[PDB]
RNA sequence: AAAUAAUUGCUAAGUUGUAAACGAAGUCAAGAAG
RNA sequence: GUCUCAACCGCGAUCUCGGUGAAAUUGUAGUAUCGGUGAAGAUGCCGAUUACCCGCAACGGGACGAAAAGACCCCGUGAA
RNA sequence: GACGGAGUGGUUUGGCACCUGAUGUCGGCUCGUCACAUCCUGGGGCUGGAGAAGGUCCCAAGGGUUGGGCUGUUCGCCCAUUAAAGUGGCACGCGAGCUGGGUUCAGAACGUCGUGAGACAGUUCGGUCUCUAUCUGUUGUGGGCGCAGGAAAUUUGCG
RNA sequence: AUCCACGUCUGGUGGAUAAGUGCUGAAAGCAUCUAAGCACGAAGCCGGCCUCAAGAUAAGAUUUCCAUAGGGUG
């Protein structure tokens, strides 16, 4: 449940680490957003002496929420932060390696933070 | 008018007739009725159909040459019938009639399968390199006329190129790219 | 792409009684049926 | 199609008809020459 | 100031004639009260419900607009064939043409 | 078509495919039809159906007639279903078997009562102002009611606050998952107006 | 309230019974050139 | 919980019953709607339309609603 | 589409001074309702329409038509979206429904004008928004009588 | 438990037409969708979906009871 102003955790070595959402894209009123959504951040701090700059713009994924999601198989999870990862424009991601869990969501969007994710849920 | 004081030249083999209202014209190609309003008179003499009218007025001005047209189009319905030729044109477009039951490949991705009255026999002529060909025949132009044109509105011809289904040989409006 | 197929046949009408048109789009194993 | 309070021929092979109480100028050749509202 | 007329039996009234083209050309108007509630209606929409829909509707407004004529429009019975049931009050025949 | 049952309650359970879905259970019981009705007789053709048994001395003189006529036990709730298909004649019973060939069902049923509510609840008004910045006394207020002196009225249709609840609603397309003969039971997927007890008219 | 009055034409637009420059001339009457 | 975006809970007021019992306001009223008309924005005029008789709760569009012989503006051979 | 011409409307700025012992005013909030001169979605004619993408005109008001930064603002500029972020009327809709940032009281200060009391094509900090709903209107909910004898149920649907 | 959304389930389903497209066809020998006829043609109109609805004073219909039927107060 991540919408406009929410702060959160940036799950990837792109540089950034901590970022603001500005828009959930796809829908004239369209709230909120969970797992495996994508959104338009800015970023709000770096590591020192990294490619990415304070400020930039960017579009993200969200991997992690504490608002718990539900599966169809009566099933839910919850983690204990928001995290996404940032994408470039042509829909890759920016970074190499994704720090700490990400939901199965993401098994139908995303096969690359998947495959190189520490575990999924 | 002039063309509703004319006369029209009963064929050989060929009835008409004329009761409540109603013309009716008999031949080998079938039979066709039409109602004439009863202010413009017909009278079926010597093997001729003539048509005569009171008063000049152009609500009967109109009327005289217009139910002149309607007989002369059944008499030479039942006795010759009606010619009109069909030619697809562009690549990938096929016509083949079983029976009465019409097949068109026309471009889209479905098929169309058109049924016809028996009023309107079908036929097609699709030679190898040469365009495919439909031909129907009738005994009324009316009815000819609305299923030839329900036909071309699948596909009308296109300007830049002359594809789509035309008349045989009908001037088409063309235009370069 | 061949999962249906446009199906036309003309029928006398009462109100009238000329032809009308009578059209669908039917899956193409189905024609038979309407014809 | 255009819509004018004056309509005139504009071209040797137009034809001026009334249909259901309004004039329209055809032109089958030339069809850019279509005018209604005589 | 009293109900002295006479009561009206119409029949054969599916056949009453308009003129013109007032069938599906005179526009009948009225609300329903709510905002953006005006309607409207014709002659032979009137018709598909009955003729005592058509006649009722004609004859009211010939009437004065009062108590008297919301009672002498109850004295009008019209019919769309030929029969009808009143042989008990013994109706009177009329040429409405020698009217 | 259809018959009449009587709300049980919810429940969750596992499909086979392996999914968890939220039914209803309803007691579709035993209807007997009442009343046949006509076109000759009553202008169109209906099936009058009763469904719970009721005791003698809770049952009207005139409505005693009305089933000793049919020769049937007395029954408590009445209803009337139209284009049935076998044409059953007096005093025949059907059961929850109808429903064995059902996809699909209709659920019309009474919704619970709420009583007189404002207009934040009943039509979801967004209320006048925030809880601070000036606010006094207008924080589930309606607003403005009308236009000025052209209007000078309140038009009909206005929302304003009133009776809530307590009335006829219906849902349609509801999912069929289980048929129990036994028990009389239907088993649907997701939920229907009413409270627990409550009558509901089952559509075929 | 008082003529479904008498007689002769015009309008087909419900025009009527209480706007123009500019089009097409829908129709009726009387002419002009040729 | 300022907001997205509201939800629920407690008492006091509120509602019903018993007791006591004011006020502002008030030409007479059996006081509907629409368009027109009009001292030029009509419950009350005209032509239509709708409406069985009588209460209670709830909200404020109109009665150019109430209150105060407009402080603005101008005027007085006014005043301070 | 120049030079010119004929109209329609009354939402701008004006002209007139006809209503007014008081007809509350900008912006926003809430709640809407109507028009169509249509922003999106639907249907078409033409094109200097190859296709894709457009341009222009015609029919069409059923539904829909975003959230922020700045500013009292309307309006605008900007950021990120969306199928689209329409234009207007209703006392520039709506203060006996809200607010009171702006304008327009009494305090004080600056620039400027005046000898001064004071003043402003200006500016700046501060500065009480009253009333228990009679009629009508609207949303809900009852009592009486009627419905050509009285009752218990189930109903058709004019709208 | 109740009440709820941030939760869950369900829903937005032939006729006559507008702008337009035509067939046959004269007035006006040709031309012409129109004058006589006819076939089409929009999220729009009317039906279809949901709720109310006989004070619809035009007050409707059906089944049954009474002439102990049925009610009110409690
Ligand atoms: C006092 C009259 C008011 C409340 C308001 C009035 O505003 C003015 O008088 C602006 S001047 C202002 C007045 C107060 C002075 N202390 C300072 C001075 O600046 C206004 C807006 C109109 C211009 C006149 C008519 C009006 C009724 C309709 C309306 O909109 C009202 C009158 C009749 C209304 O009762
Ligand atoms: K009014
Ligand atoms: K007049
Ligand atoms: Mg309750
Ligand atoms: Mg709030
Ligand atoms: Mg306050
Ligand atoms: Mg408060
Ligand atoms: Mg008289
Ligand atoms: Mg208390
Ligand atoms: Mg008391
Ligand atoms: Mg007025
Ligand atoms: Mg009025
Ligand atoms: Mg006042
Ligand atoms: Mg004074
Ligand atoms: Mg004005
Ligand atoms: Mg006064
Ligand atoms: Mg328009
Ligand atoms: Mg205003
Ligand atoms: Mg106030
Ligand atoms: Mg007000
Ligand atoms: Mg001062
Ligand atoms: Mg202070
Ligand atoms: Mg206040
Ligand atoms: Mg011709
Ligand atoms: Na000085």
């Amino acid at each position: 449940m991540i919408q406009q102003e929410s702060r959160l955790v940036v799950a990837d070595n792109s540089g950034a680490k901590e970022a603001l959402c500005i828009r959930v894209l796809g829908g004239t009123r369209r709230r909120y957003a969970s797992v495996g959504d994508i959104i338009v951040v800015s970023v709000k701090s770096v590591i020192p002496s990294s490619d990415i700059k304070k400020g930039a713009v960017s579009k993200a994924v969200i991997v992690r929420t504490k608002k718990e999601v539900r599966r169809p198989d009566g099933s839910y999870i919850r983690f204990d932060d928001n995290a996404c990862v940032l994408l470039n424009a042509a829909g890759d991601i920016r970074g190499s390696r994704i720090f700490g869990p990400v939901a199965r969501e993401l098994r139908g969007t995303n096969m690359k933070i998947v495959s190189l994710a520490p575990e999924v849920l | 008018s002039r063309i509703g004081k004319l006369p029209i030249s009963i064929p050989a083999g060929v009835t008409v007739s004329h009761k409540d209202e109603i013309v009716t014209v008999k031949g080998p190609k079938g039979e066709l009725s039409q109602y004439v309003d009863p202010r413009i008179t017909v009278v079926i003499e010597g093997g001729m159909i003539h048509l005569e009218r009171k008063t000049d007025d152009r609500i009967e001005r109109s009327l005289h040459g217009l139910y002149r047209s309607l007989i002369n189009n059944m008499v030479q319905g039942v006795s010759a019938g009606f010619k009109r030729e069909l030619e697809l044109v562009g690549v990938g477009y096929r016509a083949s009639n079983q029976g009465q039951l019409l097949e068109l490949s026309l471009g889209f991705t479905h098929s169309i399968f058109m049924q016809l009255p028996k009023e309107v026999t079908v036929e097609t002529k699709s030679e190898r390199n040469k365009n495919p060909l439909i031909i129907l025949e009738s005994a009324d132009k009316q009815l000819l006329g609305q299923v030839c044109m329900k036909i071309r509105s699948f596909r009308k011809p296109e300007p830049y190129k002359g594809k789509g289904v035309k008349f045989v040989g009908e001037q088409i409006r063309r235009k370069s790219g | 792409g061949r999962t249906y197929s446009k199906v036309i046949k003309m029928v006398k009408s009462p109100k009238t009684g000329a032809y009308t048109f009578q059209e669908e789009m039917v899956p193409n194993e189905a024609v038979k049926d309407f014809f | 199609m255009k819509v004018r309070a004056s309509v005139k021929k504009r071209t040797p092979e137009c034809k001026i008809v009334r249909r259901k109480g309004r004039l329209y100028v055809i032109n089958k050749k030339n069809p850019k020459y279509k005018q209604r509202q005589g | 100031h009293v109900d002295c007329g006479d009561n009206v039996i119409v029949i054969n009234a599916d056949k009453i004639v308009l003129s013109g083209n007032k069938w599906d050309g005179r526009i009948y108007l009225r609300h329903t009260g709510y905002p953006g509630g005006q309607r409207q209606f014709t002659p032979r929409d009137f018709m598909n419900k009955g003729p005592e829909y058509l006649f009722r509707k004609v004859v009211k407004g010939m009437l004065p607009k009062n108590r008297l004529g919301a009672k002498i429009i109850g004295n009008l019975y019209v019919y769309a064939g030929t029969e009808h049931k009143h042989e008990a009050q013994q109706p009177r025949q009329l040429d409405i043409n020698s009217l | 078509p259809g018959l009449l049952g009587k709300k049980i309650g919810m429940t969750s359970v596992f499909s086979a495919e392996g999914k968890n879905l939220p039914c209803t259970v309803i007691e579709v019981g035993p209807c007997v039809v009442t009343q046949v009705k006509t076109l000759e007789k009553d202008g169109y053709s209906a099936l009058q159906l009763g469904f719970v048994d009721a005791k003698e001395k809770h049952t009207t003189k005139p409505l005693a007639g009305h089933f000793k006529k049919a020769n049937v036990a007395p029954k408590r709730h009445l209803a009337e279903f139209k284009n049935f298909e076998g044409e059953h004649k007096l005093g025949d019973v059907l059961n929850v078997e109808f429903f064995s060939d059902a996809d699909f069902v209709d659920v019309v049923g009474t919704s619970k009562g709420k009583g007189f509510q404002g207009v934040v609840k009943r039509h979801g008004f967004g209320g006048v102002g925030q809880a601070t910045h000036g606010q006094h006394n207008r924080l589930r207020a309606p607003g403005a009611v009308g236009a000025c002196s052209y209007p000078a009225k309140v038009f009909k249709g206005t929302r304003m606050a009133g009776q809530m609840g307590n009335e006829r609603v219906t849902v349609q397309n509801l999912e069929v998952i289980k048929v129990m003969p036994e028990h009389n039971l239907l088993l649907v997927k997701g939920s229907v107006p009413g409270a627990k007890g409550s009558i509901l008219l089952i559509e075929k």
